[PDB]
């Protein structure tokens, strides 16, 4: 089978610029298809047959190459460009796809937006006490969280989730989550999550 | 417009047998070539079947062939996959596509997809819980298996300011939760309300966010 290698792995960039993700084959190849794809969603047909934009596929986009060496480039990039970008083939038999370049934008520093909520009356009467914090619409996409309950830090029960890039604002979410059952959340008091990059934190008191 | 609606995924056991359908409209079925290609948890792209406009040839990868079994019926213009065999390699979200009579193989026109998760742990719908304290709201979905959830804000009404986090694997069961945010004018003063529905349960569970 022609296998496709598809460089970088993740392009990181800023908009405005010009970049270049490349797509190598085994072996020759008549024609490169190029898919757009964004979390929660199908791929998208992209460019079609090397060259050839699909519709409502911004004219920044362009395609080229020919043998085993192909490229999708866009001549000044914007943040609506994030997501992962997969080329294919079909010269041969089976049909092939490459591992995707994911396409990260660049942008200025923002703190995370942090929320922390205590558990639902519902969940402690059920025995359940998760404690959930989000840390919203963050940059750069590395970013620390730390528990503390009583004012001691808090590692064992602590699970993290992260968002993709936003397609709008070029930012990242998390959510941190440490999961109680509420016999243990009943015997603290204060509750705190922190965010660094001097951190950003919010807390919560059980008595109020 | 040309539409591709995939039906019949969710939750089977390994060693067992499931049927995917495609409901297709928009242009003329029987004049294409079809197919499935799936994506795995680690987002590769898999081709994994193509048929002929009229059913007569087909052609799978070795990994499916003998398992997989790709089949039309060009009266409903539905589109079928059965699985057998299956091994949990083969979890997965399945798209069906329609290609081009321009040949060069792309694949001009996928469907939303449909996932398949090959598990011996039990359906299991959500427990739902309120997250609450501009101003973040949320809703905690926990304890379901197998994926997918859809969490919605007052009817869709307020998706811009929506995040949506990556489900957890946790003791057999899925956790996920989503965020709103909203000016502390429009909340407490309105409701707020997350709507989780979970089709493999056949559940819809609401809950109204208010203050703790
Ligand atoms: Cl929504």
């Amino acid at each position: 089978q022609i296998v496709l290698s598809q460089s970088p792995a993740i392009l990181s960039a800023s908009p405005g610029e010009k970049v270049t993700m490349t797509c190598r084959a085994s072996s020759s190849v008549s024609y490169m298809h190029w898919y757009q794809q964004k979390p929660g969603s199908s791929p998208k047909p992209w460019i079609y047959a090397t060259f050839n934009l699909a519709s409502g596929v911004p004219a920044r986009f362009s395609g080229s190459g020919s043998g085993t060496s192909y490229s999708l480039t866009i001549s000044r990039v914007e943040a609506e460009d994030a997501a992962t970008y997969y080329c294919q083939q079909w010269s041969s038999n089976p049909p092939t796809f490459g591992a995707g370049t994911k396409l990260e934008l660049k942008r200025a520093d923002a703190a995370p937006t942090v929320s922390i909520f205590p558990p639902s009356s519902e969940q402690l009467t059920s025995g359940g006490a998760s404690v959930v914090c989000f840390l919203n619409n963050f940059y750069p996409k590395d970013i620390n969280v730390k528990w503390k309950i009583d004012g001691s830090e808090r590692q064992n029960g602590v699970l993290n989730s992260w968002t993709d890039q936003d397609s709008k604002d070029s930012t990242y979410s998390m959510s941190s989550t440490l999961t109680l059952t509420k016999d243990e959340y009943e015997r603290h008091n204060s509750y705190t999550c922190e965010a660094t990059h001097s951190p950003i934190v919010k807390s919560f008191n059980r008595n109020e | 417009e040309v539409q591709l609606v995939e039906s019949g995924g969710g939750l089977v056991k390994p060693g067992g047998s499931l049927k995917l359908s495609c409901a297709a409209s928009g242009f003329t079925f029987s004049d294409y070539y079809m197919y499935w290609v799936r994506q795995t948890p680690e987002k590769r792209l898999e081709w994994v079947a193509t048929i002929n406009d009229g059913g007569t040839y087909t052609y799978y990868p070795d990994s499916v062939k003998g398992r997989f079994t790709i089949s039309r019926d060009n009266a409903k213009n539905n589109l079928y996959l059965q699985m057998s065999s299956l091994k949990s390699e083969d979890t997965a979200m399945y798209f069906c596509a329609r290609g081009s009579q321009l040949g060069r193989g792309e694949f001009a026109y996928w469907g939303q997809g449909t996932l398949v998760t090959v598990s011996a742990a039990k359906t299991t719908p959500p427990s739902v819980y309120p997250l609450a304290p501009s101003v973040t709201l949320g809703c905690l979905v926990k304890g379901y298996f197998p994926e997918s959830v859809t969490v919605t804000w007052n009817s869709g009404s307020l998706s811009s300011s929506v995040h949506t986090f990556p489900a957890l694997l946790q003791s057999g069961l899925y956790t996920m939760s989503s965020s709103v945010t909203v000016p502390s004018s429009t909340w407490p003063s309105q409701t707020v309300t997350c709507s989780v529905a979970h089709p493999a349960s056949s559940t819809t569970v609401d809950k109204k966010l208010e203050p703790s």
